[PDB]
């Protein structure tokens, strides 16, 4: 598998911060790298799809963005209901594996 | 002519030559010629075909979908959809057209291409796109705006399903053309009904295209 | 135009198979038997195979020598076996004086020797691909009406005489006519005379990392 | 709209039995359901009826055959129903293995009337590739458009007359580029019709 | 055409060839073709 | 007149090159490329800088024999590399196959080869002088619709034979058109593919005593 | 007095954006000023105008380009002056650098409308000898009898159209060969005028 | 003609000759010909264009300022100015001249040339000047009144700035001609102007110029 794997794997900050997690692939995955945001107990809500576009509901606090072999996520402002975990999926390996955690704390 | 001398270049082979040579089996009649159906005489007359290009060529994606544009609702306007280089002869989505191939098996080439594109969504699904092509001189238009004034044509594939975007000359001597689609309107439909349609885009060569200086392939 | 017609496309003759004379060592035949394949070579398979039938003579050139490129008087003797005629067996045979076989009789230090198959075929041209059986797994697209031949070379001499000659033959198309164009072939070519591929597809186009970008 | 194949109607050969409109009427094979997994399918050229009413009759008891075609393909689909079938007709359609056994089953290579669908139309199930496919005689069907495709073929083959059931002349391909989609209570499965008529038939070497 | 190149294929001994060659003894006058009846000309009128 | 026209005075083919097919001792090649270059003597250098646009094809002819002028019956094969085919790179290598490249096999003791180059250029006619740079300091004034291709010439042998072949290529200028005369060239060549010239100056007049001495 | 250089007009090529007296007009360069210590000065054919007026946003903003022009040259001398010019153009003037640092800045390749001083006028800064200059067309400024020269120039090229701002076609050399002279009392610095028309011009490849 | 015996000269290689050969690459098409201005077919067309002679040829003086004669004012009538044997291809001041390298692109040559004199002063400087060419069979004159009696043109260049100075003949194939220019009168100018100038000569090959036997060059 490609193993796109997130760096932080528990961060923490402000109500008004910006955080930037991200999810460094291994090999060449392309632009098919989505990222989904796990309630505390609840379902498995998705942010981005193809690293740059919102989801049809999601507000717009949340971003993708693309470098290099550094797909990350960034939040606008770190609103509330924020902070929960989170992943980052590809669907380029076939395998079709994830990475780690970032739930964030204040 | 009985005295001769024998100039040089004697006893030599060359093989782009077209000598002669004594047949092996003389008297022998070969199987008459009948008439099959489909000769073509001119890789010309190939090129000028068309076929699909692998436009959606990314990381990832395999199988057919390599040959389907991604035309969806949620894709705001002035948007980009896609865009691919005109050079029918380097390694991108023209790879997979008569011409991106035959052009492989020679050294230069001349003329005017066309890519028509055709929708595959829903009857009741209307909208309008901007399809612009930038000469090889400048780079690709970075907003919708910035490439209505160029070469392009509006096309609403709710009334007409298919257009033609002429190039007017890619030579390849010794820096290309670029052609983008922009997303003029959104994407409407009624209930009940799709809300993701795809774009086929179908690459050939004009009336006026040349090949020469014959060569081997990099498969 | 005029350079890329179907006529030009095909010429420039080309190698379509390097036999060997084996005669020192282990390897003491003296003879050797090169069955006539066009497609030997897959830059001139993938090429011939854009067409479906096609009807075209051949011009033969030799370019014979021994493995250190030097040309002795050693004589040589190209017999071809036509289309349905028993090939030779060894370098004493009785094949090798049938009439019916034209041989052509050359030194290694004389110009490459260069004769004119002519289009030697049943049917009106070559099938390149036959959809179905022959003989009304191993008999699929296998099409007999495209047997050329066969070019039998041998040192005209006694006993061993302990130099291995190697041969380049030199095919060139002639009044080629071709029917049916099909598309180039994408995927490799794992084996020969069969159009099989490998499981592991590989895209034609390039992969680039997004649509969007040039 | 009939595409006719490289410009040529399929003719008598001049001067056999020659049959008439009671073998050269319109076969209507059984339908396919076009699902959004679908991958395709393929008929070969006298295969797809040496087994159906009177052609099963003039085909294996005979020797000698040579014929034309009037494939016809049609999708009864919906106005809400979009998708897109690529129906072309390959001349000499050599079907290849794939391996990691060699050659390809006899149920591939001559599948009946029922077609066998394609195991990875990407390449057309013989190394060449689907996007090149349409320098072979073919039409669209864009179900936004039209839902028809008549494809006219004359009698492509070296030989003025061959076997019937040994060598197979063509075959008919029918691929979707784009996968058929629709909103949830349509009918999920769009059905499409094929339609044989041979054209100028004749057959020699009885039994 | 006083200068010429030898093209490949010179020195070569094709059987199968219809060349020509010099008249071992000429003036020779052999003789002559009187009508001997029965001549086939065809290996196909024998085979019929 | 008749002997001071540009056709005659580019005639009496010249050699162009002296390339050598390394094969013994510590360069164990048993090929050698040639990049075609007519700029390549000074001589013929200031001759062809007379003019700017000039169109000609050429005859190519190889005098080749081994480093003590006897000429043995080893075979060598001359491969043209047109302009925009990947060169060869190995005695045993695939590109010495393609028959898109033309190959002349003849001997080392044969008439030498003499083929005949058409006019390989993009533009109308060759451009000695191109002020621009292409690919719209290390790449000023050097056009690329200038090259004619190349020549590989190998000894055609399966081991190392140790015998190094000298070949002189030798051009000759047929059709030749010249435009936009020049004054001819009066500095040294400081370097090849480019005008640069040194700083000490040289007149191009000789220095005699005084202005009113003969 | 117009040298008519090959005895060829510059014309349309027969059947691009054709302008017009709109850009057809006469760009009337700055002054250089001609001192005794002087040594020469060059401007390259379309180089020289790639940013001045109309004509810098035709060949900028597009692709192709071919145009002849008429360059013209003037001296406001006084009748006290003594001096003489050589006005020639240079059809694909290649500038050399001088080693005693191996390539021509770009400074000096493409000077802009400002033109480059010569370095080493004996030599044309191009290693052929200015003796021989007279070769190209040419036309003489001898402060004596005439204080102009007006040279019509078509388009030489091997190609028909050619980019603008990568190849420029000629330079417009100006070398006093006698230097200037004056007694005390005069202006110390002759002023030379430039002049060009494009004559003829046409463009593809927009943007 | 089938028998044949091989004359001898056979499997010879001749530099210098028009024998043929095959095409290495049959069928191609080479890029067509379009017109391009300025096209010479003749070295004798080169040679008849005037281009300067370094006449100043001297130990030290650099530059540039080879190309000009001084004509300055306190130069005494009767004085000699300068002197130029006729010799296009021996090394001299023709040897920066067109005809003077081409001329040495060859053996032997035959012809008439001109010396054009161009006067580089004030518009007020006037005077006079005498300039007198000597067959190859003389000597340089050692005084003025000594070449007026021979084939001179009095030059008045206050009146007309530029004269020709035609060589009737110059024949080399085994003692040349010899061009003076003496001061006739003096250099007589106005207050407030300077009093030195300079002449610059140009010289060329008359339409009866030929060329011979063509060799290599010794730069």
């Amino acid at each position: 598998d490609i193993q796109m794997t997130q760096s932080p794997s528990s961060l923490s900050a402000s109500l008004g911060e910006r955080v930037s997690l991200t999810c460094r692939a291994s090999q060449d995955i392309g632009s098919r790298l989505n990222w989904l945001q796990q309630e505390p107990d609840g379902t498995i809500k998705r942010l981005i799809y193809a690293t740059s576009s919102l989801d049809s509901g999601v507000p717009k606090r949340f971003s993708g963005s693309r470098s290099g072999s550094y797909y990350s996520l960034t939040i606008s402002s770190l609103e509330s209901e924020d902070f929960v975990d989170y992943y980052c999926l590809q669907y380029a390996g076939f395998p079709w594996t994830f990475g780690g955690g970032t739930k964030l704390e204040i | 002519g009985f005295p001769t001398e024998l100039k040089p270049g004697t006893n030599q082979f060359l093989t782009t030559d077209d000598g002669t040579s004594p047949p092996i089996l003389p008297g022998f009649e070969p199987t008459p010629l009948i008439h099959i159906p489909g000769e073509f005489t001119s890789l010309l007359d190939l090129c000028q075909v068309e076929t699909i290009l692998e436009v959606n060529n990314t990381t990832g994606t395999t199988g057919v979908s390599r040959l389907l544009i991604p035309v969806r609702a949620q894709n705001n306007v002035d948007q980009l959809c896609a865009s691919f280089q005109v050079d029918p002869g380097r390694n991108g989505p023209w790879q997979s057209t008569m011409v991106g191939q035959i052009c492989r098996y020679y050294t230069q080439w001349s003329g005017s291409l066309k890519v028509t594109f055709m929708f595959t969504g829903s009857f009741m699904a209307t909208g309008k796109m901007l399809i612009a092509y930038t000469p090889p001189g400048s780079a690709q238009p970075t907003t919708r705006e910035a490439a209505m004034l160029g070469t392009h044509i509006v096309w609403d594939f709710g009334l007409q399903s298919s257009v033609t975007l002429v190039i007017p000359w890619i030579s390849n001597t010794h820096a290309t053309g670029i052609v983008t689609i922009w997303y003029q309107t959104n994407f409407v439909v009624p209930p009940d009904t799709p809300t993701e349609a795809n774009i086929i885009a179908l690459g050939a060569a004009q009336k006026n295209f040349t090949l020469k200086l014959c060569k081997d392939t990099d498969e | 135009v005029n350079e890329a017609s179907v006529e030009h496309f095909y010429s420039r003759a080309g190698l379509v198979g390097v036999v060997e004379v084996k005669d020192s060592g282990t390897s003491l035949d003296g003879y050797t038997v090169w069955p006539i394949d066009v497609m030997g070579f897959v830059q001139q398979r993938r090429k011939l195979e854009l067409s479906t039938y096609m009807r075209f003579d051949a011009e033969f050139t030799f370019v014979s020598n021994l493995n250190n490129s030097t040309t002795p008087g050693m004589l040589l003797q190209y017999m071809y076996v036509p289309p349905g005629a028993p090939k030779p067996d060894s370098r004493k045979s009785y094949q090798w004086q049938t009439a019916t076989n034209p041989s052509v009789f050359a030194k290694l230090s004389d110009p490459p020797p260069q004769v004119s198959v002519p289009f030697m075929s049943p049917a009106t041209a070559y099938q390149w691909f036959y959809d179905g059986y022959p003989t009304f797994n191993l008999q699929y697209g296998q099409c007999p009406n495209n047997m050329m031949g066969h070019f039998a070379i041998r040192t005209v001499s006694e006993s061993t005489t302990g130099k291995n000659i190697h041969v380049r033959v030199y095919m060139r198309i002639k009044h080629v006519r071709a029917w049916v164009p099909r598309p180039l072939r994408s995927q490799a070519y794992m084996v020969k005379n069969y159009p099989t591929y490998s499981q592991t597809i590989t895209n034609t186009a390039t992969d680039r990392a997004s649509i969007t970008t040039t | 709209n009939i595409v006719l194949s490289y410009g040529e109607w399929p003719e008598y050969c001049p001067s056999p039995t020659r049959p008439d409109v009671s073998v050269n009427r319109f076969y209507t094979l059984s339908t396919k359901s076009w699902k959004t997994e679908s991958t395709g399918w393929y008929w070969k050229f006298p295969d797809v009826l040496n087994d159906t009413g009177v052609f099963g009759q003039n085909a294996q008891f005979h020797y000698l055959y040579r014929s034309g075609f009037c494939m016809h393909v049609q999708c009864n689909a919906s106005k809400f129903h979009q998708g897109a079938l690529l129906v072309a007709a390959i001349p000499e359609f050599v079907i290849a293995a794939s391996s990691p056994g060699l050659y390809p089953d006899f149920a591939h290579t001559n599948p009946g009337k029922d077609g066998q669908e394609f195991r990875d139309p990407y390449v057309l199930d013989a190394g060449i590739p689907l996007s090149q496919a349409l320098i072979f005689p073919h039409q669209w069907i864009n179900l936004r458009t039209n839902n028809c495709a008549t494809i006219i073929m004359p009698y492509i083959n070296a030989l003025p007359f061959d076997s019937a059931l040994n060598h197979s002349n063509f075959g008919l391909v029918v691929i979707p580029i784009s996968p058929l989609k629709y909103c949830n209570g349509a009918t999920t499965e769009v059905p499409i019709t094929l339609t044989i008529a041979p054209l100028n038939s004749e057959f020699s070497g009885l039994r």
